[PDB]
């Protein structure tokens, strides 16, 4: 899981 | 600023040497330590939980896309940047089962949007990886209706609950102001990240  | 004695301080710092991870080569060390300062002032529990699970946080002197682990990125659009033109190349902070952070970028408007970038990316990690989740939950999702348009951005804080919630979580940690500031705009929000850390 990756978010910015 | 007087709700964290220096022992505490000091403890949390001792933990995030075994999370935070400097680049290699030349980098701003003055401001990397900056951001360890920011960090340490999350709740020591929270960290701890980050160490047992060997998540680092990765401050970078270079565009995230250049290092291997996130060169798959390259092009992908974000969620919630869709129509800037941009892409990951483009971002500065990413959080989730990493933390990855361009030294320099820490404030708002250097690239992005959040109060903190660090503290921002580091709310990701500990909602999936500590939490579980706990931003896509029943309760919380039904705090975000309610008030997950309060702290702006509303098409990216109020569409998407894990920013909300690691924004909120970035405002909560980042300094007294921050923390006043979520308070008298997200009271049910900030009780929320209250009763998480008892
Ligand atoms: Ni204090
Ligand atoms: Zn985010």
């Amino acid at each position: 899981e990756v978010n910015p | 600023g007087s709700h964290m004695d220096s022992t505490t301080i000091q403890q949390n710092k001792d933990t995030l040497s075994q999370i935070v991870v400097f680049p290699t080569g030349n980098y701003d060390k003055n401001e990397a330590n900056a951001m360890v300062n920011r960090l340490a002032n999350i709740d020591g529990k929270y960290l701890n939980a980050l160490k047992q699970n060997n998540l680092k946080i990765k401050l970078l002197s270079g565009k995230l896309t250049d290092e291997k682990e996130y060169a798959y990125l390259k092009g992908v659009v974000p969620k919630g940047w869709e129509g800037t033109g941009k892409t990951w190349d483009d971002v500065p902070g990413l959080g989730g089962s990493t933390v990855a952070l361009r030294i320099g970028f820490s404030n708002k408007g250097k690239g992005h949007d959040a109060i903190n970038l660090e503290l921002h990316a580091t709310a990701h990690a500990i909602d999936h990886i500590v939490l579980n989740d706990i931003s896509k939950s029943a309760q919380f999702k039904q705090i975000f209706a309610k008030e997950g348009r309060s702290l702006g951005n509303v098409n990216f804080l109020g569409v998407y609950p894990e920013e909300f919630f690691a924004e909120s979580f970035a405002y909560y940690y980042l300094n007294q102001d921050t923390n006043s500031k979520l308070k008298s705009a997200c009271p049910q929000t900030y009780s929320f990240l209250q009763n998480l850390a008892k």
